[PDB]
Order: structure tokens, then sequence, then C-alpha cells
């Protein structure tokens, strides 16, 4: 399925569920009350985390799904020094 | 468990785990060195089932994972280097945690076998990448980030 | 806004977190936006400047869960004849309640509980269900669990779901104990039911020794074993 | 083989695809997650238009640029043709 | 050429691969006797792990030797 991620100021995101469950507090926000009878969006409202950092953590979701337990060189994730501090807080809130 | 919770630390900052994973820990020659061999994966395992703080830091900032990868005998006793590493990183031994001299345990490998074992046991996390990018550019984080996150930044 | 630590006072945010977690442990209805904002609330209170008040939130969750499970205990004690129908009705709505509370408190279990001795909320809510809802209400549960299964033994067909829920409410409570995870069930329902079964089958075998000869005894014991 | 983000206006759909795969697969994928007929959206690359015949890996969306740790921003605009309206992210600190 | 690669309990693995045989499938034959599937026996060639084709001449073309293999799972 595909899951949906609000940002702080609009900036909607849509990531595959098997890609966004690699984080820790998405697997919890998606295991909460409600059977999720629709099973198409089940949007999560990240009220506090900004848009660029959410884009970078979605890119990390794709990156970690692609490169998990691989025998290649695991090419480096490019972190902007400006986004580095906020992305650290997000990856603290978004477990793993 | 009682002894570990009494936090036994030598003058080098070594805990029970640090010496149990160190080949440099002296073993008594009088009827003992023929039986007790360091590093030993069993004792480390028995020291992790009892709940030793695996991310402990010594005077040099080395954890148990830093010390174990300093082992210079990966062929004579490979299992005692393998069966300990999987024993070390199973309770939360931060593979990317960095010592006081800014050395990742991958950097302190001195052995292809040990570094490939660490790489196989290493699991990536955006927390680690973000912390490493923060410290590699020296952004002021004190009184701006979570209190528990300052220690994590200090890890990398 | 943002994930920066901020000086937040515990009172009204903890009350507004209660407003949702009370409905969570009763399997009630909460909005998805509300439940996805309580995660941000729990994070903000878990790293709040200048003192990380995760300890105060942990103790207040202890107090709330203790009070709620004690209220469930006092309510189940009223229905003395049908406590099994009332215990299992208040356990299917508390097992999932405990799991959802664990999901809501995910950041607490990986920042303050397991990193500092302390019990994670998915284990604490269940440990408040044996300490305050099973251990004090033990004999009443066990003797009539044996009575219901004995009625099933003789001729009756009681509520299979209620009994099979209460019985696994002894292995499910101790799911978070890595050492002997069945030990509670091995001393609350295993040994008493084993001894009661031994007595009942001893007297049953004595009754069937004289009723029928050795030929029909084989078929009868085989049928009773298959049943 | 490629990893791309389908950035229409507000939403930004992250998806994986192949060099041999074509634009039609992209539009089929974005149909079931945005509920839009394929003729009501025209894809892009920076500002260059594309059609429904050419492959995804043809119009500059290679594995050396649509890598997942920095995916290639493919722009979309939806019909009520409207202009390619994309608003940027928030300001980094 | 038969191999004498050590294992997790001091066992042996019969690769039966000549020095010109690539280690892409040579480890599979060694792990065939032990039991491990091909793309799971992350063997260490006395200092490094074979990748891609990895002709055995890279690992000194040794005869038999003792190659301690890693039990790395989920590599399939």
């Amino acid at each position: 399925m595909y899951v949906k991620l609000i940002s702080s100021d609009g900036h909607e995101f849509i990531v595959k569920r098997e890609h966004a469950l690699t984080s820790g507090t998405i697997k919890a926000m998606l295991s909460g009350p409600g059977q999720f009878a629709e099973n198409e969006t089940n949007e999560v409202n990240f009220r506090e985390i900004p848009s660029h950092v959410l884009s970078k953590v979605c890119m990390y979701f794709t990156y970690k799904v692609r490169y998990t337990n691989s025998s290649t060189e695991i090419p480096e994730f490019p972190i902007a020094p400006e986004i580095a501090l906020e992305l650290l807080m997000a990856a603290n809130f978004l477990d793993c | 468990y009682n002894l570990i919770h009494l936090d036994p630390r030598t003058r080098e900052g070594f805990t029970l785990l640090h010496l149990a994973v160190n080949s440099n820990t002296p073993v008594d020659d009088f009827h003992t060195n023929d039986v007790c061999s360091f590093p030993n994966a069993l004792v480390t395992k028995l020291l992790l089932d009892c709940g030793a703080e695996v991310n402990a830091v010594d005077n040099e900032g080395n954890s148990a994972l830093h010390i174990i990868v300093q082992y210079n005998r990966p062929i004579s006793d490979f299992l005692t280097l393998h069966s300990i590493i999987i024993s070390l990183v199973e309770a939360g031994a931060h593979t990317d945690m960095t010592n006081k001299q800014n050395k990742t345990p991958l950097d302190k490998s001195t052995t292809g076998v040990s570094e490939i074992l660490l790489k196989t046991q290493m699991k990536m996390s955006l927390k680690c990448l973000a912390a490493r990018a923060v410290r590699a550019n020296d952004i002021n984080y004190q009184d701006q980030i979570p209190r528990t996150l300052e220690e994590f930044v200090g890890f990398h | 806004t943002s994930l920066k630590p901020r000086v937040v006072d515990f009172d009204e945010t903890w009350n507004k977190l209660l407003t949702t977690i009370k409905a969570v442990v009763m399997l009630e209805y909460v909005e998805r936006a509300t439940w996805n904002d309580r995660f941000s609330d729990i994070y903000a209170l878990c790293v709040a400047y200048p003192e990380p008040l995760g300890e105060r939130l942990y103790t207040e969750t202890k107090i709330f869960l203790e009070n709620h499970v004690r209220h469930l205990h006092k309510r189940v004690l009223e229905s003395e004849e049908q406590v099994l129908v009332m215990y299992h009705r208040y356990w299917e709505e508390y097992s999932k309640g405990a799991d959802y509370m664990d999901c809501l408190y995910r950041y607490l279990n990986t920042q303050f509980i397991k990193k500092n001795p302390l019990m994670e909320i998915g284990e604490l809510a269940l440990d408040m269900w044996r300490k305050l809802m099973v251990e004090p209400l033990q004999a009443i549960l066990i003797r009539m669990l044996l009575r219901e299964i004995k009625n099933d033994r003789g001729g009756e067909d009681p509520n299979q779901k209620v009994i099979h829920g209460v019985i696994n409410s002894f292995v499910h409570v101790e799911q978070y104990k890595k050492k002997f995870p069945l030990k509670f069930y091995q001393e609350i329902f295993e040994s008493p039911f084993l001894t009661e079964t031994g007595e009942y089958y001893k007297q049953e075998a004595s009754n069937l020794l004289q009723e029928s000869n050795c030929s029909q005894y084989m078929e009868k014991v085989l049928g009773r074993l298959k049943d | 083989d490629v990893f791309l983000m389908i950035r229409r206006h507000k939403t930004t759909i992250f998806t994986d695809a192949k060099e041999s795969s074509t634009v039609f697969e992209l539009k089929r994928i974005v149909e079931g997650i945005l509920k839009r007929p394929p003729d009501e959206q025209r894809l892009y690359k920076d500002d260059q238009l594309l059609d429904d015949g050419k492959t995804l890996g043809e119009c500059g969306f290679t594995s050396q640029t649509a890598r997942p740790q920095a995916p290639a921003t493919v722009g979309l605009a939806f019909r009520a043709f409207e202009a390619l309206c994309i608003e940027p992210f928030s300001s980094p600190p | 050429m038969l191999i004498k690669v050590k294992t997790l309990t001091g066992k042996e693995i019969e690769i039966d691969i000549e020095p010109t045989d690539k280690v892409e499938r040579i480890k599979e034959r060694v792990e065939e006797k032990e039991g491990i599937p091909p793309q799971q026996q992350r063997l260490i060639y006395s200092g490094k792990q074979m990748n891609d084709e990895k002709t055995a001449a890279d690992y000194k073309i040794l005869g038999g030797s003792v190659l301690h293999l890693v039990l790395a799972l989920r590599g399939g």
C-alpha cells in the first residue's frame, strides 16, 4: 500500500508503506486505533517537522529500503550542513 | 548483575566488558592462563545476559566494540572474534559510536576480517548519519537539541 | 513549533493527553489527527527544557493505569456471578488498550525507559493488570474457571470464547517476561487445573471401572480421551 | 533502476521505476494514488515536456541521476493546460 | 582443487574449485556440502570477502587453505 505524510506547512508526501515502516514512530502511528478500512492513504499529520527535513527523511526511507543488507559500497547519504541539525531531530523523533 | 550495577571500573575506564573483550588483560600464569583466554565470547555473552552497559566508555573513549576490533588474531581464533561481535552488537552496542580521539570502530579495524564482520553486523540509521553530519560540520547543538540527543551527538 | 525543546508545563498537556489515552485503553474512538498529535505531545514532554520530564509523565501514567485497572477491578467484583463474562469483556478492551498505549508511548520506551529499573508502558499496563486485577482477584477467577471447564467436561457447552480469553489472559500478561514467559500461567491455571483434572478423572475412572467391563472400558476411555 | 519523486504542486510522490519502463507505467502508478485521468496531467523534466511513448530512462532519468539519496524531481501539473506549478520547500536554518 | 575451509566449529568445506575458478559459485560448492545456500556464505579469503566474479587467483590461488566463513544471513 501507499501511506501519506503531512508536513508542518502543507507539502504533502506519499511513500510506499513498506518504505515508510522502516521508521519507528510511523509503525506506531499506523498501529493505532482504527482498523483503517479505507487502506489507501491513512495520512499522518506531522504538525511539527518542517518540509525539507521531511523530504530528506522520505529520501532516507527509499535509500534504506534499497540498500539494506547489501554487499555493495553503500554510497553516502548527502546531508546538507544546513539541514543536518533539523534532520537529526527528525531521526530522533522518527525512530531509525 | 549486582557487581555490574556497582559499576566496576579500573583506572583506565575499563568495565568488566572492556577487560572481557580485551586480549591485553593479563591472565594469571599460575595454573590459570591455560584455561582463561581473553578475549572470550562466552564470558562476554554471560556479561550481556546479565546486563552490562555495552556502550560504556573508558579513559580513551573506546567502547567494548572498539576494544574487540583491536584484536590482532583473526585466524588463530576466528570464532572468539566472531561469536563475541554478534554477542556485542545484540544489546545495542552502537557500532558507529566514536571514541575520544575521533575514531569509528571501523577506523580502528587493523583487520579485514574484523571490519567485514562489523560491516555485516552494522545496520544503518538516519540518526547515525545525521549525527555524523552534524559533528563533521561543528554546528552548535547545545541548548537547541534534546538533552538525550547531545549525548548521541557526542557518540558520533 | 518544530522539534526544538521548549519549556512546556506538564499540567494541561498531560490532561489533554489523558483525554486521548483514557479512550485508548477502553478501545474507544479517537481521531487520527488527535492520535497523531499525541505523539508530538509525548515527544515534546519527553525532551522538554530545562528538565526532561519523562519521569513525571512515567509516574503519572503509572498513576492513571493503576487507577483505571483498579476501577475495572471494582466493577468486575460487582458482577460476582458473571465475573468471567465481565473480566474477559474488560480484558479484550485492555489488552489492545495496552498495545495501543505502548504504540503511543513508543518514544518514551526508547529514550527514557530502556535507556535509564524501569518498565515500558506496554509491559507496565499488563503488569498493572496482574498486580491489581488478577493477583488480588485470583481465587474467584480460578475456582470458577475450573467450575466452567468442569461443566464443559460433564455435559455442558459453556462460552468457549470467554474461557479461552481468560485462560490466555495468563500467558498474554507475561508476554513481556523473557525468562519463563508462561510462569504465571504455570502456577495460576496450569497446576490447579491439572490437579482438578486428576481428581475428576480419578473419580470418573472409578465410576467407569464398575459400570462396564474391560471391553467397553477401552471404548469409553478412548472416547473420553478424544473428547 | 531509477528512483524519482512525482512532485505535483503540494504532493511529492516517491516511487521507484526502471530505465526500460515507460511514461505510461508512471501514469498508471499515479492514477491509483491521485485519482486523475492520464490526459489531465503532463509530466516534465525541469521544464521539458514528455509524452506517453518514450521510456522513463530515456529523457534524462538515468540511474546515475535519479538515485534514491537524491531523486530526480519530475514535475507534474493537473488539469481542471495549466502551468507547471511547483512550490519550493521550507527555508533551511 | 579441494578446499579445507574452516567453519564455526572447526569443520571443513569441499569447494572442489581450481585456482582459475571464480568464487562467485566456488563458495556455493563449498557450502553445498555444509548446507548453506550460495548467496549466504560470506566467506573471508584470509582478509577479504569475495565479490562479484572474484576469480580465485585474487586470493593467492591457494590450494585448500583455511577460509573462515561468516554466517551472514538475509544475503540471498
